Order: structure tokens, then C-alpha cells, then sequence
């Protein structure tokens, strides 16, 4: 995250951070005990599909103060439609092997219904992306988990105020500032993208794409949630399947 | 067609019923107040709120 500040520990209390053979990976948002939605090109480059582990409750890298809760992943779901090394469907949802215990450090974003986000929260014009990221373009990533306030754009307005850059499409979203002060970052990939509405938060993005971080004229690309609610719920529903990768079919 | 304006009133979930009716909701671990557009919790960690800010 470039230009936000610490988000104070217990305050992004879904944040999940993904490690593989216990190195930083991507970010994740905790939807109940037992789920976690992500970006699909967070899983592009992996091997080792039985060293992915899930943090929640985490918040300094550098110490353990017992609140953190570590679990394996046990399926790793990725729509159809989704093509590796590219933007489009840039999501994945997560099933932990072991629900995570809900405490004050510990809790699940809300999931909206589709309707409820496309109507009301999509007008939400500032929302939260978080993550453990880097605070400068080509710099070093943070030892504590920071947060950013960012401006939701109408897709036209984003195309306009934009300066071979693949498509900005319906299953995405672009938020963040063109003037090179403040971005999430690849560090922050998969992270959330948090909306207040009437006292309460919702997932309605996830920390996808863009280029560089905080690069003028450039804004943040988020994975559009709202297009994949029934896609999710259809999924959580599902009894678990041997191996870790699951294609999905997507509608 | 209440629930585009203004989430019909609604705190969270909003449905369309035949006619003037409409139905708020909300998601689980919370129930609908008799004022028929309210969220209370009914669960220690609900979803979408940070207990170090409600405790305060
Ligand atoms: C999908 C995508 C992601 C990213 C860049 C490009 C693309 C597309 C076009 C090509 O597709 C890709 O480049 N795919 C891809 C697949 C795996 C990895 C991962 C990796 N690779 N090596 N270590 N980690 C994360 C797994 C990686 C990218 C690393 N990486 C550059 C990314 O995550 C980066 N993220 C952001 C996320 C948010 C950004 C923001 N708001 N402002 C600026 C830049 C941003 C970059
Ligand atoms: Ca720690």
C-alpha cells in the first residue's frame, strides 16, 4: 500500500495474509469461519499446492502475540473463466482445513447479496484496501498491515481520466487516484477492498491489477465482487473435492 | 420498485414484493428489528463490524 498509514491492530480484523513455504504470497479477505476470497493470479506460480497457509489475525511480521491463527488451505476455487496470466475473473475462493476461531482480532467481512452491492454499495464512493504490500513502487514491502481510503470510479470516468494497457471490463472495477500519491500494490494482491454502509462493512473488491504502483495516470484495478455473489454462495454450499485446485465452471 | 431508492429504507438486505410491499433482510448472525428495517446482531463477532470500535 503506497500513501496509507498502519491500520491499528484489531482494525482489519478480516484481513488474511497467504504464505507459501512460510513466505508472503498475497492478501485475502475472511468472508465467515471457514472461507476466504482471494485474487486467482495470487495461484498462478505455485507448486508447492500443500504449503499454502492462511494467517488471520495478523498484524506486525515481525513478532507472534498470540493472536494470530494460522491454517492450511485446503481448496483453492478458480472460475473457468479465468485465464492464468491475465486480468479478467481475478478471483479465487479459499476453504480453510480448519475453521478459524472468531475473536476481537479474528472476524469475516460481510459477503453482500448481489443486488444489495450493484444498487447501494457500488454508489459508496470511498471504500478500504488493505494489505501488507509495498509502500513504494520498487521499494520494500510493510511490516505492519496497512490501510488506504480510495475513490470508487464509474468505468467510462476511469477510461477518460486514464493517460497497450489490457481492458477495464464489467467484472472490474477502478479505484485509487491518477496523480501517483496513494495505490495498493502487487504486495496487496488478492487483499480487500471494504465498504461502509449504514454502520457495517461488505467485500466489494479485490485487490487485482494495474501497473507499477502509484504511477500517474494510472488508477487501482479491483476485481468486481457483485458479479460473483451467486458464483460464491453456489461454491460455499459445495462439499469439499480431493486435491487443493478446483476450475469452477463460471456463471 | 422500493429497493432501488435508497435501499427502500433498509439497513442491509432490501426485497421487491407484487405491488407496494417490500421486505428488508440481512445477513446472518443478525435479525430484523419490528421497526422492519434494523440489523441487530445475534452473534458475539458478526460479520462487518470491528469489535475494538463497538467495545469502545
Ligand atoms: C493480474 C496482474 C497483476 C499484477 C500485475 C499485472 C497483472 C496482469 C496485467 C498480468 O498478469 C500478471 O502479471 N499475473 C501475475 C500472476 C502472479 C503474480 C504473483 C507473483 N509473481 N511473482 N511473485 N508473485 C502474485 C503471485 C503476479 C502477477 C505478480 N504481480 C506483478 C501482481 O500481482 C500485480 N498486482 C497488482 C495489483 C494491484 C495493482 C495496483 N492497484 N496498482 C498498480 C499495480 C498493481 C499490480
Ligand atoms: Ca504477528
Amino acid at each position: 500500500i503506497v500513501g496509507g498509514k498502519v491500520c491499528p491492530k484489531g482494525e482489519c480484523p478480516w484481513q488474511v495474509l497467504l504464505l507459501v513455504n512460510g513466505a508472503q504470497l498475497c492478501g485475502g479477505t475472511l468472508i465467515n469461519t471457514i472461507w476466504v476470497v482471494s485474487a486467482a493470479h495470487c495461484f498462478d506460480k505455485i507448486k508447492n499446492w500443500r504449503n499454502l497457509i492462511a494467517v488471520l489475525g495478523e498484524h506486525d511480521l515481525s513478532e507472534h502475540d498470540g493472536d494470530e491463527q494460522s491454517r492450511r488451505v485446503a481448496q483453492v476455487i478458480i472460475p473457468s473463466t479465468y485465464v492464468p496470466g491475465t486480468t479478467n475473473h481475478d478471483i479465487a475462493l479459499l476453504r480453510l482445513h480448519q475453521p478459524v476461531v472468531l475473536t476481537d482480532h479474528v472476524v469475516p467481512l460481510c459477503l453482500p447479496e448481489r443486488t444489495f452491492s450493484e444498487r447501494t454499495l457500488a454508489f459508496v464512493r470511498f471504500s478500504l484496501v488493505s494489505g501488507w504490500g509495498q509502500l513504494l513502487d520498487r521499494g520494500a514491502t510493510a511490516l505492519e498491515l496497512m490501510v488506504l481510503n480510495v475513490p470508487r470510479l464509474m468505468t467510462q470516468d476511469c477510461l477518460q481520466q486514464s493517460r497497450d494497457s489490457p481492458n477495464i471490463t464489467e467484472y472490474m472495477f477502478c479505484a485509487g487516484y491518477s496523480d501517483g500519491s496513494k495505490d495498493s500494490c502487487k504486495g496487496d494482491s488478492g487483499g480487500p477492498h471494504a465498504t461502509h454502509y449504514r454502520g457495517t462493512w461488505y467485500l466489494t473488491g479485490i485487490v487485482s491489477w494495474g501497473q507499477g504502483c502509484a504511477t500517474v495516470g494510472h488508477f487501482g484495478v479491483y476485481t468486481r465482487v457483485s458479479q460473483y455473489i451467486e458464483w460464491l454462495q453456489k461454491l460455499m454450499r459445495s462439499e469439499p473435492r480431493p486435491g487443493v485446485l478446483l476450475r469452477a465452471p463460471f456463471p | 420498485l422500493i429497493c432501488v431508492n435508497e435501499n427502500g429504507g433498509c439497513e442491509q438486505y432490501c426485497s421487491d414484493h407484487t405491488g407496494t410491499k417490500r421486505s428488508c433482510r440481512c445477513h446472518e448472525g443478525y435479525s430484523l428489528l419490528a421497526d422492519g428495517v434494523s440489523c441487530t446482531p445475534t452473534v458475539e463477532y458478526p460479520c462487518g463490524k470491528i469489535p475494538i470500535l463497538e467495545k469502545r
